[PDB]
RNA sequence: AAAUACCGGCACGAGACCGAUAGUCAACAAGUACCGUAAGGGAAAGUUGAAAAGAACUUUGAAGAGAGAGUUCAAGAGGGCGUGAAACCGUUAAGAGGUAAACGGGUGGGGUCCGCGCAGUCCGCCCGGAGGAUUCAACCCGGCGGCGGGUCCGGCCGUGCCGG
RNA sequence: ACGCGUCCCCCGCGAGCGCACGGGGUCGGCGGCGAUGUCGGCUACCCACCCGACCCGUCUUGAAACACGGACCAAGGAGUCUAACACGUGCGCGAGUCGGGGGCUACGAAAGCCGCCGUGGCGCAAUGAAGGUGAAGGCCGGCGCCGCCGGCCGAGGUGGGAUCCCGAGGCCUUCCAGUCCGCCGAGGGCGCACCACCGGCCCGUCUCGCCCGCCGCGCCGGGGAGGUGGAGCACGAGCGCACGU
RNA sequence: AGAGUGGCGCGGACGCUACGCCGCGACGAGUAGGAGGGCCGCUGCGGUGAGCCUUGAAGCCUAGGGCGCGGGCCCGGGUGGA
């Protein structure tokens, strides 16, 4: 049952999407990880700067 | 600020009553149980409360000065009066009438000091 | 000070101040000091509650 | 049996504002109290005007109130606004005035007093007025919305004045057949 | 920005400047009244007539 | 919200607000835009005709970096400058205009629709309309173009 | 409103000191309990871990339905199972 | 090499997830028992007592199965032993039986038990009989609080004004 | 129908009282029986008798049906989410809002900050396939005359219209001229939102003739009047989130 | 309910949970479907009742009472032990 006048789209969700799922559950994870290899590469370089 | 936070206070509280269809307050500064913002002595300047003492020795009377404002302990001094119910509330009706302090409840003060010497009166 | 009665937290306690203490209190290392400074500022009610 | 149609027979009007804040309400309830003893139109507009929500109020523009200050026949005169004044950038001089409203914009207040504008609230006005004494009471316009383009007749239809629910305008989205005199037909 | 700046309503109201021209309050309280039979009852056909 | 739903009102209902006879069935009419042609040609046609069919040239490798151009009117040339330079302008009695760069706003081709006060400005953009290089040199101002 | 008072900070043994701060101008905020249940309700919401129950958990048991008749209401059954 | 993916495994932590027909099918000697010639299919299943203190002693009877005792706070927890729901059967007591049976309305009769009724609320003001309490109008001393010290003084405050 | 000082056509306060067919029931009248089986029992246990009384859900216009399924009971059990919209409601700032991605500082995968991290979305400007263009004008002089030197006013006009402004005057005390304040009002306008039309402007195009311009004097470029069609201008209003249909 | 210029005493109820109160009138059927309200109820999360009790928490029956126009609740008696 169609209705009244709108807008139309072609909404692509007549393949089976539940099978390739990726939603973000590491962000803060990915974050903290970036956060601490930067870390550890301004340790590594002590002269350097963190730009180089 | 008078009329602004009872709004506040009458939604959600800890002294006030739901249930079987009984919509109260308990605060101790409110006489007879009635939840109303002329039932009221912590929002407005002007407080009387009518309490009874530790002991059955007449009654406790605790006044709100004129500095309170954000002195919850300091604002309030408190009296006992140990006398007869005739010149216990004739002294009551002269501190309401010729200081001109709160003249808005004289009966219900009456009837609760009444009702507060026959709970201190001794059982038969 | 309504609000604070509404929620349960002991008032009578405190005289008058919303309470602004030096800033000593960060140099207290014992909570045999805190008690001490609680009971010196009397709120201990809230939390004997 | 009394064959009494009982369709309106409840006003559709909204009885009480449907909006949850403590400082609308108590002036909403003191206009109760004016409108009730004032015999007077003034009170029941402002009251009405309470009612009327953000969404049922246009935003009243700095350019149309200065345009309908210049009118004559209201020299010394307060203009009461309900609405929010919203400032338009559009305007370099600008009067004293005194104005009096819910919500104005900061680079209005700023453009106001730099001007040398008193902004005061609503109750020193009813202190001033009650009844309305010596105001001028204004509304915003209402044809001012996106929607009123999409309101009225419906198309696909000759002679319709109406933009449709397009996705993306462009040069091939509704063009060949229903637009073109040779592609078929034209409306 | 406060939306009003003295949060006192009963002050408001008390005040002479809103209490100078005003009406007076219709304080009276009416209740419906008992049409008795003027042709039955003797003393109401003497009222109205 | 599952207790603010209608859901929860309709607690004790056969086909939950869907009818006695026509019950709400998987797909009465069609999936999507079946029978667009031959029964939905009174749905579709009625409300949004055009689709069907091709025009214009069909340009394939289209880029919007050449085609972005916006333009800005002689009304809000004033809001851009700061208050100080309307302050100047008034100020100079001999007429020394004010140097007002569009491409520092982001801006290419000027429009004239409202009024614009009467006091020269140096205006420095791309293109420019007759119409409001007319009002520009009624009033008071240079063309200066930029490639 | 826009009159504040002066606040006598106390001292940390229990006694009032000499110095006297004039009080900021958030203490006389104007109060909106509906932003701030809104938020509650928000960031009470914005800390929660998500759960999910097995989805293969009943696809891998295969089964056919015979139809009407033999003392069935129409179920896909179990086929075989001597137990 | 760099930021990219991880549903299986090696070590954990956490949860607005579920709670013995639920949750992985499997919380226990679970792909285990079992069925099919085979590729294959695929179950049922927790709650003694804190502590076994698991019942010695007498009798009936071939033994099974009873009747008295003992333990413990209680067997009201008796070896398939947390508590004890309905549908179903029987027993003790009460009522009815020539228009299957039952229900809706009006009451009538008998009992189940409940009223702690079986000599039955009183309260304010005035007067009288004999009473008791050193107890009141009225006046000094000390302390606290409010109306407005109208027009006593000085600070403080103002999204006020005018300045240096 | 009932003192007179005050206008004829014509011969401004009395004190008390009794009782009431006078704005919805009272008695200032009464009697009995009760401490070992009587008093009250509507709710609930059983029985008796009077009236009514086709078995619950589905189908169809029409079902209790010789239309369909139902031996009984405990437990379980059947419009859920994301994406995209149309409308309604709440908040914030406002020609802006939005950090949803990035960086910096147990609960806390919380939270705070960025503004030279606003890179970017939307919208305040439309019309065309595109080459492109683009959203008022009016008044007075110099010149029966085209072009330009000057000054002034400025986002149109008419009608219906919320409410305000002014007021022909009025609003009672042994006497009369007599002041500001307050209320109402004959009548006249500025006219709020909104509605109806006449407009003016822009873009694609048809018809009509003419005027201008030059480092590059032409198959050049611009302009005027009347129509046609436009999801247009007529002085912004949207954005981000939460819920329901 | 106006204002000015001149010729013995120490007393008086309810009220106003202003999201409360009552006054005066009209009407009471209605499936599908739509709108509003539940001091109706189950299980969980963040706070709250100086909450509860081994001298009985929760759950199960009942010829006992009353509260309801309702979704339901309270104690009298038996089981029961957190």
């Amino acid at each position: 049952a169609p209705s009244r006048n709108g807008m139309i789209l072609k909404p692509h969700f007549h393949k089976d999407w539940q099978r390739r799922v990726a939603t973000w559950f590491n962000q803060p994870a990915r974050k903290i990880r970036r956060r601490k290899a930067r870390q550890a590469r301004a340790r590594r370089i002590a002269p350097r700067p963190a730009a180089g | 600020s008078a009329h602004l936070q009872w709004m506040v206070v009458r939604n959600c509280s800890s002294f006030l009553i739901k249930r079987n269809k009984q919509t109260y307050s308990t605060e101790p500064n409110n006489l007879k149980a009635r939840n109303s913002f002329r039932y009221n002595g912590l929002i407005h300047r002007k407080t009387v409360g009518v309490e009874p003492a530790a002991d059955g020795k007449g009654v406790v009377v605790v006044m709100k000065r004129r500095s309170g404002q954000r002195k919850p302990a300091t604002s309030y001094v408190r009296t006992t009066i140990n006398k007869n119910a005739r010149a216990t509330l004739s002294s009551i009706r002269h501190m309401i009438r010729k200081n001109k302090y709160h003249p808005d409840l004289r009966m219900a003060a009456i009837r609760r000091a009444s009702a507060i010497l026959r709970s201190q009166k001794p059982v038969m | 000070p309504a609000l604070v009665m509404s929620k349960g937290h002991r008032i009578e306690e405190v005289p008058e101040l919303p309470l602004v203490v030096e800033d000593k209190v960060e140099g207290y290392k014992k909570t045999k000091e805190a008690v001490l400074l609680l009971k010196k500022l009397k709120a201990w009610n809230d939390i004997k509650k | 049996g009394v064959d009494i149609r009982h369709n309106k027979d409840r006003k559709v009007r909204r009885k009480e504002p449907k909006s949850q804040d403590i400082y609308l309400r108590l002036l909403v309830k003191l206009y109760r109290f004016l409108a009730r003893r004032t015999n007077s139109t003034f009170n029941q507009v402002v009251l009405k005007r309470l009612f009327m929500s953000r969404t049922n109020r246009p935003p009243l523009s700095l350019s149309r109130m200065i345009r309908k200050m210049k009118l004559p026949g209201r020299e010394n005169k307060t203009a009461v606004v309900v609405g929010t004044v919203t400032d338009d950038v559009r305007v370099q001089e600008v009067p004293k005035l005194k104005v009096c409203a819910l919500r104005v914009t900061s680079r209005a207040r700023s453009r106001i007093l730099k001007a040398g504008g008193k902004i005061l609230t609503f109750d020193q006005l009813a202190l001033d007025s009650p009844k309305g004494r010596g105001t001028v009471l204004l509304s915003g316009p209402r044809k001012g919305r996106e929607v009123y383009r999409h309101f009225g007749k419906a198309p696909g239809t000759p002679h319709s004045h109406t933009k449709p629910y397009v996705r993306s305008k462009g040069r091939k989205f509704e063009r060949a057949r229903g637009r073109r005199a040779s592609r078929g037909y034209k409306n | 920005m406060h939306k009003m700046l003295n949060t006192d309503l009963s002050r408001i109201l008390k005040s002479p400047e809103i209490q100078r021209a005003l009406r007076a309050p219709r304080k009276k309280i009416h209740r419906r009244v008992l049409k008795k039979n003027p042709l039955k009852n003797l003393r109401i056909m003497l009222k109205l007539n | 919200p599952s207790r603010l739903r209608k859901t929860r009102k309709l607690r004790g209902h056969v086909s939950h607000g869907h009818g006695r006879i026509g019950k709400h069935r998987k797909h009465p009419g069609g999936r999507g835009n079946a029978g667009g042609m031959h029964h939905h040609r009174i749905n579709f046609d009625k409300y949004h005709p055009g689709y069907f069919g091709k025009v214009g040239m069909r340009h394939y490798h289209l880029k919007r970096n050449q085609s972005f151009c916006p333009t800005v009117n002689l009304d809000k040339l004033w809001t851009l400058v700061s208050e100080q330079t309307r302050v100047n302008a008034a100020k100079n009695k001999t007429g020394a205009a004010p140097i007002i760069d569009v491409v520092r706003s982001g801006y290419y081709k000027v429009l004239g629709k409202g009024k614009l006060p009467k006091q020269p400005v140096i205006v420095k953009a791309k293109f420019f309309s007759r119409r409001a290089e007319e009002k520009i040199k009624g009033v008071g101002g240079a063309c200066v173009l930029v490639a | 409103a826009c009159a504040r008072p002066l606040i006598s900070v106390y001292s940390e043994k229990g006694e009032s000191s000499g110095k006297n701060v004039t009080l900021p101008a958030v203490f006389k905020a104007p109060i909106r309990p509906d932003i701030v249940n809104f938020v509650h309700t928000n960031l009470r919401k914005n800390n929660r871990q998500p759960y999910a129950v097995s989805e293969l958990a009943g696809h891998q048991t295969s089964a056919e339905s015979w139809g009407t008749g033999r003392a069935v209401a129409r179920i896909p059954r179990v086929r075989g199972g001597g137990t």
